């Protein structure tokens, strides 16, 4: 079930977490600053946590080319980060902040309706 | 003078009045974190914004300065031509400005304002 096909970036796994790790310092080294520059509440320790939480938002990633638009994808949200073209508000996003956790066990959900 | 500096004074007395009766019939607001940032055209403000001091502006007024204290040199002239003898104050004068228009011309060919930056 194999497919021979063209490549993007990275041509082996390694590779790949080559890239995704370098992905992984800038975004490690820009945190301090966006404390600084994007007054909003969060704190670096939290900002940090997030970081890791939303890597292991797709541990299971298993293709290649997958792997390496997750970090094209990151390689730009970095820069835009980096740079300050984004705004407090998009930055925050990453929390989702204006909706309580909505009811998960099945009598919330059922006395709360569907 | 002191006719002048009394009505100064009472002046920007009068001045500071006014414009603390405004600060008073200026209705209030709870403050906002945001009512209070610097205006960037809606869109937030960068890092310090500290403009750099790498720059010409500090040349131009030098040039201004030069040509300032000059002007304090040449500006007894109205007075003096009347008793200085004439020959001294033609000539003295005369000079004065035509150094200055060489200085002028000479540097014109030289262009400096025409910076490349
Ligand atoms: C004089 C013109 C006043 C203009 C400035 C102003 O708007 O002052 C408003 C203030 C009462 O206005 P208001 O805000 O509606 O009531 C108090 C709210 N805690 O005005 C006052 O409280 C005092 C007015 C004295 C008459």
């Amino acid at each position: 079930a194999v497919q021979q096909v063209r490549p993007i970036l990275s041509v082996d796994r390694e590779e790949a977490r080559k890239r995704a790790l370098n992905l992984y310092k800038a975004w490690y080294r820009q945190i301090p600053y966006i404390v600084m520059d994007y007054d909003i509440p969060m704190t670096v320790e939290q900002c940090r946590d997030k970081l890791r939480e939303e890597f292991v938002k797709h541990r299971n990633v298993t293709d290649i080319r997958v792997i390496d638009m997750l970090v094209i994808k990151g390689q730009m949200e970095l820069k835009e980060s980096v740079e300050i073209w984004k705004q407090k508000g998009h930055i925050m996003r990453y929390w989702k902040e204006s909706q309580d956790p909505k009811p998960t066990d099945f009598l919330s959900k059922f006395i709360q309706g569907v | 003078m002191f006719s002048i500096i009394f009505i100064a004074l009472l002046i920007l007395l009068i001045t500071t009045i006014v414009m603390f009766l405004a600060s008073i019939l200026s209705k209030k607001a709870l403050i906002d974190r945001e009512k209070s940032s610097p205006f960037e055209c809606g869109f937030d403000p960068k890092s310090s914004s500290r403009l750099p001091f790498s720059l010409r502006f500090f040349l131009i007024t030098i040039i201004f300065l030069i040509f300032d204290v000059e002007i304090a040199l040449i500006l007894p002239m109205i007075i003096i031509m009347k008793y200085s003898n004439i020959m001294i104050w033609t000539i003295t004068s005369i000079i004065f400005i035509l150094i200055l228009l060489i200085g002028l011309y000479h540097e014109w060919n030289q262009g400096m304002l025409n910076w490349s930056n």
